[PDB]
């Protein structure tokens, strides 16, 4: 076979202790998703700073100096884009998932006009933009990256939420050069199916696009698109417009550049797999096919969950409130109405 | 190229989501 006594016996003993801690973080999961966190903070305790990125921006807590990521959400606009139910569903999400790689909630609260959520500010910015000054990632680095995500898919996937908005926008490098997951807004927990056209077009699998329902398998989809964008710059699948994109995912035609290992091509045709009885991370084996792979034979699981394995790239760190390593935005004043605006659509934030 | 065809495609900044 594969292997010997001892690397088969050392592989099973693995693979059966990560089901031990999913059966502990589901319980701590659903504790937190039952009863939820609310109202641990209020505006006056912080000063604004600067636009990072619903709309984001740089804060200071007036008491410990702290620095955090503010994201505020005007109620009326919410409703008027129907989106009620995601902006509760996000924070409820954000307050119950507990893993290194996903960025923390560390306040919410509401007032008269916007919601606002007080998350962990992660000041070396977004990978999009790391990515792009680069050009490509080396597949080593690549690969440091994609573990993360891995473990953290097995992670939100054990609790039966399918995230659905994986990109490198939506991936912050922290000062020790890991990921933090940015952007639970199109995060659903479903034990099924379920049937909403809704992410990014260039990371969408095939089965969004069409009519028929789909589940957590377009997530490994997309982390095939977000390999192949570390490595090679850019995505698949692109095209002018979105439309143009959807026909070449769904008919899936992927080439490569010729730089490419053939272990990495190797999996990402089983990940850009269009057949569901096919792709990684959808059958028998779960998520031990991806994490076996001969393209990543080289990453120590467990350091990088512990966060113990030396990281490619640590971004400039030039202070606590340094903003060097973000795009400049448009500063938007932030207003609050004397009058309370759709109290009863948003009780539950 | 395909890195000339991305750069022609306009689609190079930050993505935005869909919700449909």
């Amino acid at each position: 076979g594969h292997m010997g006594n001892a690397a088969a016996a050392k592989k099973g003993s693995e693979q059966e202790s990560v089901k031990e801690f999913l059966a502990k973080a589901k319980e701590e999961f659903l504790k937190k998703w039952e009863s939820p966190s609310q109202n641990t903070a209020q505006l006056d305790h912080f000063d604004r700073i600067k636009t990072l990125g619903g709309r984001v921006m740089l804060v200071k807590h007036k008491e410990t100096g702290n620095h955090y990521a503010m994201k505020i959400l005007d109620k009326q606009k919410v409703v008027k884009l129907k989106q009620i139910e995601h902006t509760l569903n996000e924070k409820r999400i954000l307050q119950a998932v507990n893993f290194p790689f996903l960025v923390k909630l560390e306040f919410s609260f509401k007032d008269n006009s916007n919601l606002y959520m007080v998350m962990e500010y992660v000041p070396g910015g977004e990978m999009f933009s790391h990515l792009r000054r680069i050009g490509r990632f080396s597949e080593p680095h690549a690969r440091f990256y994609a573990a993360q995500i891995v473990l953290t898919f097995e992670y939100l996937h054990s609790l039966d939420l399918i995230y659905r908005d994986l990109k490198p926008e939506n991936l912050l490098i922290d000062q020790q050069g890991y990921i933090q997951v940015t952007d639970f807004g199109f995060a659903k927990r479903v034990k099924g199916r379920t049937w909403t056209l809704c992410g990014t077009p260039e990371y969408l699998a095939p089965e969004i696009i069409l009519s028929k329902g789909y589940n957590k398998a377009v997530d490994w989809w997309a982390l095939g698109v977000l390999i192949y964008e570390m490595a090679a710059g850019y995505p698949p699948f692109f095209a002018d417009q979105p439309i143009q994109i959807y026909e070449k995912i769904v008919s899936g035609k992927v080439r490569f550049p010729s730089h490419f290992s053939s272990d990495l091509k190797d999996l990402l045709r089983n990940l850009l797999q269009v057949d569901l009885t096919k792709r990684f991370g959808n059958l028998k084996n779960g998520v031990n096919d991806i994490k076996n792979h001969k393209w990543f034979a080289t990453t120590d699981w467990i350091a990088i969950y512990q966060r113990k394995v030396e990281a490619p790239f640590i971004p400039k760190f030039k202070g606590p409130g340094d903003t060097s390593n973000f795009d400049d935005y448009e500063e938007e004043e932030i207003r609050v109405s004397i009058n309370e605006k759709c109290g009863k659509e948003f009780t539950e934030f | 190229t395909t890195y000339a065809d991305f750069i022609a495609s306009g689609r190079t900044g930050r993505r935005n989501a869909i919700h449909d």
